[PDB]
């Protein structure tokens, strides 16, 4: 990783324009969930 | 069958089509979805012996911003196409006064005729492609991202955002079969959009050298 | 493999092998699955009934009495019908010594030069436990025989492959035979 | 993006974790009416969402790139951070928010 | 089906065209003999090669003793109690685990499947 | 592993041995040679082997 | 009504066709022209090929064999007693209809066993035993991963296909 | 189906091998044809190879000089009947015929018409070969091919036709595509392979659709036929889904196996690893295998490659070449 | 034959089920036996070290053993030992202990 936080190699050629497609390291991450992605519309909507 | 080959030259049509307006040339709505039962009334139903004779199936397009980019397509009778064959179709290109053609060969044209094509290139764009090929729209495919042209003044502003060369960039070779469906050139940059696990949406770009 | 009762001959080893009716070809599709033999100090493989005529048995019923035992089973012939197609054109008996003469270590300059040199090839390097001397190449004819014979029944089925990891084909040397 | 319905998605920051830290530090009965405007919570989103920077400076080009890095993580924290929620089931005040 | 051999030089016989009595013949490559076909068929192949595998079954296999015997089989000629019984025994042998039945009994020999 | 192995407790090694008591014997209790046979009786008749060597065969 | 020609070919098909019918007196036993009857099935496949080629005459001669044959008599009665049309006797789609009640059997037995012929692919393991917790359906099928390690143990991780539920053996 | 997992198959994504040992495509049904039975069975029937053995029951060489003769005793009756009507034949032809039986289980079981098998063989060849044929009513399917009708206006007959009946049973294609040996049915029990629908509701339902597994791959093909879904329709193998789709495409289609490989143990990794391999794999426009053909032809300086695999022959390269080393 | 199978496959499947049914059958009956004071269920339940099969192979049965992922092959002529006979695919014959 670069200081443009782009990822290169030796010969400056761009493998990533932001490591791991999000710029972020992979120790402060964590699984979750969205709660958006599969409820019906009307329960979506009674909820939110 | 010959109901098969005529579902084969409708389907082929229908490829060519979309090829068409995903390079920016003018289509009409009805001639992107043409059912088979339509082009069967319009072209012939029994090709073999018949109305539909791979020689009528030619199109005229033209650019939405220039209506005198006059792009053609060319389906060949004989299934080895040759020089003589591609001579024909570059003179008539001459008279007509075109400058970009497609080639929809049966299966395969000769190495003399595919060279010829190279040594033609300059003045006029000759680019092949078999009908195995076009059966089907490879941007479709699930594992195919969306592909756009980038402009010259958007590849400048890019490179001067980035501050790169254009070395620097990943590439796509031109033999790419997407590169072939987008008929891009050497020095062009491709823009990819993909859905992202981890960030949601994800932009690269490619050269095309 | 063969040796001499672990007396002399240290090492001669003999293949005699089924070539696969896979090959593409106008030639290799018609004839089926003929039948080859390599043997020791031998450039090149040898057509198996080439084999039996140099070592004197000219007619072949003579030849397919010792590789089938039994005339009235029909399946067995049908797999040496290419091979007796392949070595058509050989049919007398020096005519064969010259034939596996050409292919030896070095080629002879004159053609009794390689005649003589097949010939002992045949007595010497070819299947030494059975004979090494003077009339034992009728002993080496029935066992050459039952080699091919051999073959004919793994290809029909008839027998299971030999398992190479079965310990009752092993021999251990002990320091006896290793002094 | 998520055909097939998966849920379980790896994020940086722990919101649900975080508003229960919130809830246990701040002493917040949830039994009781809140003192939280939807609109501050609206309002403290978006300047959150502007705070969260990946990629900068002020080109389109750089506007699409920060968007698009942080698209997923946004859409999770305007999912949880909703008034809705905040007022309902979570029922933060002020100063926790 | 068979191979038959020449009786003059005992060599293979092969088949040939006889183009005015339109007959089937066969002749020795060797010599001149000539010898006319009965059979009227020359090559044929089984390619599902099913074959009865009780003409490939010794009798002598009952005096082996790793052989399962079974006594509820009696044999059919001697009617003899004990018979022995294995599996076809053989490599390609398609998928079957018919069992195979050998009469035990002395001057005897009978096989049958069941 | 697998390659390097031990022999059991009660395991013998033979030491090798002449086989022309064996042969006499064989010789001497039928077993007709490969040279005074007829081909048309080696269908039907056991095929005996010596040290890998096919010395004869013979019908009881 | 059947439009005569004088084609050599057509004509000899035609009574071929007529003599065809003729087999088991059955043009007796109902009384119906055989020749006209065949001449308006070859006028038929005349019509469908428009030709005289290779489809013209295996398609003449299928549908000779199929009225000459002794094992399926009901449809020559069928044909001459004209509960069978003669325009579509001469469409007839080979043996997959026009074919005896015991041959249609067989087939369709047959189609039945190669489904059993060529599923394969080994997919399922068939446990049906743990019962779901949220659909209550027991088809469901294990997983056995993680093994020795320092911490985890095998555990059976099992899955209903029905409903989604997951649930751990514990 | 059986699938190489683990250290082998992570070795041939590696390595990109050309030939993996058990390449093989999921291919997606439309229509009713991912409903019917009936429907993936005729689908089935169009894309699984057949060559003429497969359908053969056994073939023989007989000898009839007359076409009246009829040696064989139950043939007599259709094969005057193709002689009643002399159709595109010379009455004049050669005695050596070739008569095959084709075994019933295989015939209904591919769907074919033996008037389609008549058309297959001749047309394949031409006007070289003669085909006399049944219906199926005989309990002895029997199909007889004669040589040319005008070779008697080398090589002999009976070598020709032992010639013919070899090549028959060999490369004659009569269904399918070829490099397609078997192909599988199965209802999906799980949700990876089996549709996934959102409904007027707007909650994700999972669809069972039959499917098929293949072993051997044709991916342009079986995209190019009209029944299979073109949308869904993947491969395992890298080199042809490369070919046929593009560098985005077999980059999407590597991480998936390679994220495949990696969960089939249970064992979990970050996605990050996985895309910054496929990325430097996928990054210069061509599959570039972690191996020395693929890293040491790379663009890197001549001391980066001496380090991997051929160290001397590199120096050599470069010395010869006089290639400077930046030193990054 | 089962549906995608030779005779031998599904016999060996058949077999294999029949056996695997048996040994979980046992091993549960064996885990539910156990008392609350038992050391190798304090070790499992824990997850320090040990597993639910490894207290059934302990307790109740060992198991069918496996070769190449495949029952015990015939290593003699058609009989895994001397001490069987001849076509014998019994359980005990092919190594299920
Ligand atoms: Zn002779
Ligand atoms: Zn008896
Ligand atoms: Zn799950
Ligand atoms: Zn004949």
């Amino acid at each position: 990783v670069k200081y443009d936080a782009t990822v290169r190699n030796s010969i400056n050629q761009v493998v990533q324009l932001r490591y791991g497609e999000d710029g972020l390291a992979g120790e402060s991450v964590e699984f979750q969930n969205l709660a958006t992605l599969k409820p019906s519309n009307k329960a979506f909507e009674k909820k939110f | 069958d010959d109901e098969e080959e005529t579902y084969r030259l409708w389907k082929i049509r229908k490829t060519i089509m979309q090829l068409c307006h995903d390079r920016g040339y003018l289509v009409t709505q009805d001639g992107l979805d043409q059912t088979l039962e339509e082009f069967k009334a319009q072209f012939g139903g029994k090709p073999s012996e018949g109305r539909p004779r791979r020689t009528d199936l030619t199109v005229l397009v033209a650019h939405n911003d220039d209506p005198t980019d006059q792009m053609f397509v060319f389906f060949p009778e004989e299934p080895k196409v040759g020089i003589k064959t591609i001579k024909v179709y570059c003179q008539r290109m001459q008279e007509e006064n075109i400058t970009r053609a497609l080639i929809v060969v049966q299966q395969g044209m000769t190495p003399s005729a595919k060279q010829s094509l190279v040594d033609m290139a300059p003045k006029y764009i000759l680019e092949q492609f078999l009908q195995q090929e076009l059966l089907i729209n490879i941007t479709e495919h699930e594992l195919v991202p969306e592909h756009v042209v980038m402009t010259k003044e958007e590849v400048t502003e890019l490179l001067a955002r980035y501050k790169l060369r254009e070395n620097q960039l990943p590439r796509i070779q031109a033999g790419d079969p997407v590169a072939r469906y987008f008929g891009i050139k050497r020095g062009q940059v491709v823009k990819i959009i993909r859905p992202s696990e981890t960030a949601g949406r994800y932009i690269t770009y490619r050269l095309v050298q | 493999r063969s040796c001499l009762e672990n007396s002399s001959r240290p090492t001669s080893t003999i293949w005699v092998s089924m070539l696969a009716r896979g090959g593409q070809g106008a030639k290799k599709s018609a004839i089926g699955q003929r039948i080859v033999a390599t043997l020791p100090y031998i450039k090149q493989e040898v057509p198996i009934i080439i084999v039996f005529r140099a070592l004197g048995f000219v007619s072949d019923r003579d030849i397919l009495e010792h590789i089938i035992y039994d005339f009235e089973d029909p399946e067995m012939m049908e797999m040496v019908k290419p091979s007796l197609d392949e070595a058509f054109v050989i049919q007398e008996q020096n005519v064969a010594l010259n034939f596996i003469g050409s292919r030896g270590a070095k080629p002879g300059v004159t053609k009794e030069k390689r005649i003589k040199y097949a010939k002992e090839v045949l007595q010497k390097e070819m299947l030494p436990h059975v004979g090494v001397s003077d009339f034992c190449e009728t002993k080496k004819a029935y066992f050459l025989g039952y080699m091919v014979h051999r073959l004919l029944l793994a290809a029909l089925g008839r027998r299971e492959l030999d398992d190479r990891d079965h310990y009752g084909n092993k021999r251990l040397d002990l320091a006896g035979p290793l002094l | 993006i998520f055909p097939t319905g998966d849920s379980k998605v790896v994020l940086p920051c722990n919101l649900l974790r975080m508003i229960w830290n919130a809830q246990k530090i701040f002493h917040i009965n949830p039994r009781l009416p809140s003192d939280l405007h939807p609109i501050k919570v609206v309002e403290g989103v978006k300047e959150l969402s502007k705070k969260l920077v990946i990629v900068n400076g002020d080109d389109p080009l750089s506007r699409q790139a920060q968007e698009n890095a942080t698209l997923l993580f946004n859409i999770h924290l305007r999912s949880t951070l909703c008034s809705r929620r905040m007022a309902e089931e979570f029922r933060l005040s002020g100063e926790a928010f | 089906v068979g191979i038959r051999f020449c009786q003059e030089c005992n060599n293979m016989l092969y088949p040939k065209e006889d183009k005015e009595n339109r007959i089937l013949l066969y002749a020795c490559r060797n010599c001149d003999y000539q010898q006319e076909a009965d059979n009227s068929c020359i090559y044929v192949n089984k390619i599902t090669h099913e074959v009865d595998e009780l003409t490939q079954i010794i009798a002598d296999v009952s005096q082996d003793p790793t052989l399962p015997r079974t006594e509820d089989h009696p044999c059919q000629k001697c009617g003899h109690k004990e018979a022995v019984f294995f599996q076809s025994h053989s490599a390609r042998a398609e998928d079957a685990m018919r069992l195979y039945y050998v009469c035990t009994a002395p001057h005897c020999g009978h096989r049958w499947t069941e | 592993v697998g390659l390097v192995k031990n022999l059991a407790l009660m395991a013998y090694i033979s030491v090798g041995s002449q086989p022309s008591p064996i042969l006499e014997f064989l010789e001497e209790w039928s077993m007709e040679n490969l040279e005074e046979i007829s081909p048309a009786a080696i269908a039907d008749a056991t095929k005996i082997f010596v040290n890998g060597c096919w010395v004869g065969i013979h019908k009881d | 009504r059947a439009p005569s020609t004088s084609d050599s070919v057509r004509l000899k098909c035609r009574e071929m066709l007529a003599a065809a019918l003729r087999t088991g007196d059955d043009y007796i036993a109902i009384g119906a022209d055989e020749e006209e009857l065949g001449s308006q099935i070859e006028e038929a496949i005349y019509q469908e090929i428009r030709n005289t080629d290779m489809k013209y005459k295996n398609r003449v001669r299928s549908r000779i064999s199929n009225l000459k044959d002794a094992k399926n008599p009901n449809l020559r009665k069928n044909v001459l007693c004209g509960n069978i049309p003669p325009d579509l006797f001469a469409r007839m789609t080979a043996e997959e209809m026009a074919s005896d009640e015991l041959k249609e059997m067989r087939k369709n037995l047959t189609k039945e066993a190669i489904r059993e012929h060529q599923m394969a692919k080994t997919g399922g393991t068939q446990t049906d035993l743990f019962t779901c917790g949220k659909c209550k359906k027991k088809n469901c099928t294990y997983t056995q991963v993680q093994t020795r390690s320092a911490d985890e143990p095998m555990t059976t991780f099992v899955v209903c296909n029905e409903c989604g539920n997951r649930w751990k053996f514990c | 189906k059986n699938v190489t997992l683990g250290v082998p198959r992570l070795k041939e994504l590696i390595n990109i091998s050309k030939k993996p040992k058990t390449p093989s495509l999921t291919v997606f049904l439309l229509g009713q044809s991912a409903r019917d039975a009936e429907r993936a069975k005729d689908i089935l029937c169009r894309l699984e190879h057949t060559t003429l053995r497969k359908v053969t029951a056994n073939t023989a060489i007989y000898y009839d000089p007359n076409p009246q003769s009829t040696v064989v005793a139950e043939d007599q009756e259709w094969v005057n009947v193709y002689y009643e009507m002399p159709d595109f034949d010379v009455a004049r032809i050669s005695p050596w015929l070739l008569r095959v039986e084709l075994d019933r289980k295989h015939m209904t079981d591919r769907k074919l018409t033996m008037e389609q098998i008549a058309e297959k063989i001749n047309a394949g060849f031409g006007d070289d070969l003669n085909c006399i044929f049944n219906d199926d009513n005989a309990e002895k399917l029997v199909l007889r091919i004669r040589i040319m009708n005008s070779d008697e206006n080398k090589m002999d007959d009976d070598v020709f036709l032992r010639c013919i009946e070899s090549n028959m049973l060999t490369d004659m294609t009569l269904q399918g595509i070829e490099q397609i040996s078997k192909v599988y049915m199965h209802l999906p029990q799980t949700d990876n392979k089996k549709k996934i629908i959102i409904t007027e509701d707007g909650e994700f339902k999972a669809l069972q659709e039959w499917i098929l597994e293949t072993d051997g791959v044709s991916l342009m093909r079986v995209l190019s036929e009209k029944d299979v879904d073109p949308v869904r329709t993947t491969s395992n193998d890298i080199v042809e889904i490369f070919t046929v789709l593009g560098i985005e495409a077999v980059r999407k289609a590597l991480e998936r196996e390679l994220y495949h490989v990696i969960s089939f143990d249970g064992s979990y990794v970050n996605y990050r690893h996985l895309a910054l391999l496929c990325d430097t794999m996928t990054c210069r426009g061509h599959l570039m295998a972690i191996t020395r053909h693929g890293v040491n032809r790379q663009d890197t300086g001549p001391l980066m490659k001496c380090s991997f695999e051929e160290t001397v022959d590199v120096l050599m390269e470069a010395a010869a070449h006089g290639e400077s080393d930046p030193m990054k | 034959p089962t549906p995608g199978n030779t005779l031998r496959q599904t016999f060996e499947n058949q077999v294999n089920r029949i056996l695997n049914d048996a040994r979980d059958k046992t091993g549960s009956s064996a885990q539910k036996s156990l008392s609350e004071y038992n050391n190798f269920k304090s070790m499992v339940v824990s997850g320090a070290k040990g597993s639910k099969i490894n207290i059934s192979q302990v307790i109740a049965v060992v198991g069918q053993q496996n070769v190449e992922g495949k029952r015990i092959p015939f290593g003699f002529k058609h009989r895994t030992l001397p001490h069987f006979i001849k076509d014998d695919y019994g359980p005990e014959s092919r190594g299920f202990v």
